[PDB]
């Protein structure tokens, strides 16, 4: 099984430079080319360029030539890519995809993509508000408002709740993330007993637990 | 340079054939563009299927094939499977660079349709004390995965301070998403009616709440 | 098979 392992998330300030890696394995590293693609919500996929593990030769996208620098480390079977003078537009997911030869051919394996986020906003803790019904089954939830940077961990009753639970992804409004989670319980337990969401935030060493009361 | 276009979305059922096309603004797609198709299964899972107009990737199910249909490049999927529901991308080569299309959102109805389970939560008082309010409209159990959300204040469409997450695959393969409406705490004192309208496949579901 | 895609490096 061929695999291309890439880091998941990278956080860096506008103006600095990063060196995204891409580990290969499962095949002869120097028999296939490596390409890099950039993906931002909106737009779609934009080709950055490639490098040939054997020759070292590379062909760049005119638009990214003064922006990226591809290279590879034969020993460790890994492909790298440094992006210079980082900005807001450079934020996104960056993939490394292996290329196949013969009569042109294809793009068969891909890395899971590293999501680069380029911003200079200090860590900001989330604010947890209990989402309660406007007083058969009942639905409850937690609002994790204005936290930064990604990502947070929400669980219900420590793990004391498999489903009814729903964790939506974060939305970016005013350079600040927000997300919520919902746990639908039988009309029985609540208010009778109670649910407690567990919010955590690594970039802030914060961990709020909020139990829900109807009012 | 050479914007490449594909269909927004397409809907097919298990067992039938669905075809995806790819437009080249420079004219026609030709054997020299080396058309490439790539699939995107949720959570950034990418896999190449076809390269060079018709070469099938190794380990790729037989039901996948590429070709040229007129002055376009196309990916045919005979006998669509449930897992085939994903996003498909078209890659075109132009002398020295690769240009993708916007991708096509393919739907294989591998289960029954289901209107969304909408829930409107009012701003909690703890937040209402920070001098700001937020309504939260949670949407779950709907299929296919696309919904269009609408907020209204006092029966009047409200546009600003509105945020809608992209629909996300649930555990039971259905879809879930959420929208948010952020007002100043003050601004929330003025109005009286608050409703979240969710439109799924031509059918609108509402959830109101009076302050 | 047609000519373009290559041009090595």
């Amino acid at each position: 099984q061929v695999q291309l392992q890439q880091p998941g998330a990278e956080l860096v300030k506008p103006g600095a430079s990063v060196k995204l890696s891409c580990k290969a394995s499962g095949y002869t590293f120097t028999s296939y080319w490596m390409h890099w693609v950039k993906q931002r919500p909106g737009r779609g996929l934009e080709w950055i360029g490639r490098i040939d593990p054997n020759s070292g030769g590379t062909a760049y996208n005119e638009k990214f030539k003064s922006k990226a620098t591809l290279t590879v480390d034969k020993p460790s079977s890994t492909a790298y890519m440094a992006l210079s003078s980082l900005t807001s537009a450079d934020s996104a997911v960056y993939y490394c995809a292996r290329y196949d030869y013969y009569g042109g051919s294809y793009f068969d394996y891909w890395g899971q993509g590293t999501t680069l986020t380029v911003s200079s906003g200090g860590t900001t803790p989330p604010s947890v508000y209990p989402l309660a019904p406007g007083s058969s089954m009942v639905t409850l939830g937690c609002l994790v408002k204005g936290y930064f940077p990604e990502p947070v961990t929400v669980t219900w009753n420590s793990g004391s709740l498999s489903s009814g639970v729903h964790t939506f992804p974060a939305v970016l409004q005013s350079d600040l993330y927000t997300l919520s989670s919902s746990v639908t319980v039988p009309s029985s337990p609540w208010p009778s007993e109670t649910v407690t969401c567990n919010v955590a935030h690594p970039a802030s060493s914060t961990a709020v637990d909020k139990a829900i009361v109807p009012r | 340079q050479a914007v490449v276009t594909q269909e927004s979305a397409l809907t097919t059922s298990p067992g039938e054939t669905v075809t995806l096309t790819c437009r080249s603004s420079t004219g026609a797609v030709t054997t020299s563009n080396y058309a490439n198709w790539v699939q995107e299964k949720p959570d950034h899972l990418f896999t190449g299927l076809i390269g060079g107009t018709n070469n099938r990737a190794p380990g790729v199910p037989a039901r996948f094939s590429g070709s040229l249909i007129g002055d376009k490049a196309a990916l045919t999927i005979t006998g669509g499977q449930t897992e085939d529901e994903a996003i498909y991308f078209c890659a075109l080569w132009y002398s020295n660079h690769w240009v993708f299309g916007g991708g096509t959102k393919l739907t294989v109805l591998g289960q029954p349709k289901s209107s969304p389970s909408v829930t409107l939560f009012p701003p909690s008082s703890e937040e209402l004390a920070t001098n700001t309010a937020t309504l939260v409209c949670t949407i779950t159990d709907f299929y296919p995965g696309v919904v269009t959300v609408d907020w209204t204040v006092d029966g009047t469409p409200v546009t600003q301070g509105m945020e809608t997450t992209q629909p996300s695959k649930q555990s039971n393969n259905k879809y879930m998403a959420s929208s948010y409406l952020t007002l100043t705490a003050a601004a929330w004192e003025r109005h009286s009616s608050y409703s979240c309208q969710v439109t799924h496949e031509g059918h609108t579901v509402e959830k109101s709440l009076s302050r | 098979d047609p000519r373009p895609s290559y041009i090595s490096h």
